[PDB]
RNA sequence: GGAGAGGUA
DNA sequence: ACCGCTGCAAGGAATAGGATACTTGCGGGCTATATGGCGGCGAATACCC
DNA sequence: GGGTATTCGCCGCGTACCTCTCCTAGCCCGCAAGTATCCTATTCCTTGCAGCGGT
């Protein structure tokens, strides 16, 4: 018994339709409707089409109306209910075989912003899964300048998002090396979460935390809050940068 | 908008201007017309004006 | 095509 | 044989994302109130006998 | 009545050529494009009262 079945899509009535008997006795499915006047046309619609389908076998008669109702979505992309003016399956075809013919013969400091290469910056996306493992993978900062150099010398500018990435690679090779195993923030600070050896200073340590209290506060065996108001991305991305650099001078 | 633009882009005293002098350009905007509109009419003015 | 403005003899 | 401490529960917010329907922003594509010119003339009133 | 005067409204006011701009307002209707509430995952922690060692 749906008590108000006029906001339901026809997937959803009728599997709640399908609920109901699965053995040898007789199953009613009654759905309930305001005053007809009430209800919006479309609820008028599905109700109809599913009050006229009532046999054995038609989930596939009604998922073949609400398809060419709904219509098929972005073949290639997301919004996968409605028309969405997608890519026809001839483009779609040529195109899937082109990138398997190509790929044939070839073969955490996350910041709360985005940090990838851009589609307008590499539309194929072998080259994008491509330098993003050569960049992931890539051990040193002088690998990351060559990769830099590589995507200059090949796309042009790099958009902000691309500079992003490639600094945040910067910054995990750096705290790969230095100890801190988990590197956070957000607009309005960030946690330090170190090893269980980590190579930090601890008489240096306990001099930040009593100059500035607020700013770095020990909750926990290895994490360290601190508190600062990073309205910019690039203000964040150079305080850090800063922070972890007066943090391996001091390294031991 | 209609009735500022209206007037602006067409009216009886918004005209092109002669350019080919700056002198042109000059006396041009100096300029002191008796015609339009509140004024008088080109083919019905007596000697007196 | 028609309006309006300016200009030459 | 009293007491500060630890630990086992209690108490829930904010998002993702697939739904469902609201709310509107818009653009193409429709319908629908004067006051600087005279001169001449013929016809239409006014009138005072 | 009528001869006269007075008013009122209509009709009329050069040729030829060159440059330029601009030719309805507003409504409606449908497209379509951008939003408030409902379930199953997620990261976010801050209290209340009984055990409980330990002396």
């Amino acid at each position: 018994i749906i008590e108000r079945a006029d906001h339901f899509g026809l997937a959803q009535l009728h599997q709640l339709r399908g609920r109901v008997g699965r053995s040898h006795h007789q199953a009613y499915a009654w759905l309930l409707t305001p005053h007809p006047k009430a209800m919006t046309t479309d609820a008028q619609k599905r109700l109809e089409a599913i009050a006229s389908l009532e046999d054995l076998g038609a989930g596939f008669a009604l998922a073949t109306h609400d398809l060419e109702i709904r219509g098929a979505g972005e073949l290639l992309g997301e919004e996968q209910s409605g028309s969405m003016e997608t890519i026809g399956f001839s483009l779609y075809m040529e195109l899937l075989e082109n990138a398997v013919d190509a790929l044939k013969a070839g073969r955490e400091v996350e910041l709360r912003m985005p940090s990838l290469l851009p589609d307008d910056f590499i539309p194929d996306v072998n080259t994008r899964l491509s330098f993003y493992k050569r960049i992931a993978s890539a051990k040193t900062e002088n690998e990351l300048e060559e990769i830099k150099v590589e995507l200059i010398d090949r796309f042009g500018l790099l958009p902000d998002p691309a500079r992003t990435l490639l600094d945040i690679a910067r910054l995990r090779q750096q705290a790969q090396k230095l100890g801190i195993r988990k590197l956070e923030g957000n607009e309005k600070g960030g946690v330090i979460e170190f090893a269980e050896k980590n190579h930090v200073n601890p008489a240096w340590l306990i001099g930040l935390l009593q100059k500035q209290p607020q700013h770095y506060r020990l909750d926990g065996p290895t994490r360290l809050k601190f508190i600062q108001d990073l309205s910019e991305r690039k203000t964040r991305i150079e305080w850090v940068r800063q922070f972890m650099r007066e943090l391996e001078e001091n390294a031991i | 908008s209609a009735a500022v633009k209206e007037f602006f882009g067409s009216s009886q005293l918004s005209q092109f201007m002669d350019q080919n002098n700056p002198l042109s350009e000059i006396t041009h905007k100096r300029r002191i017309s008796a015609l339009g509109p509140g004024g008088l009419t080109r083919e019905r003015a007596g000697f007196e004006v």
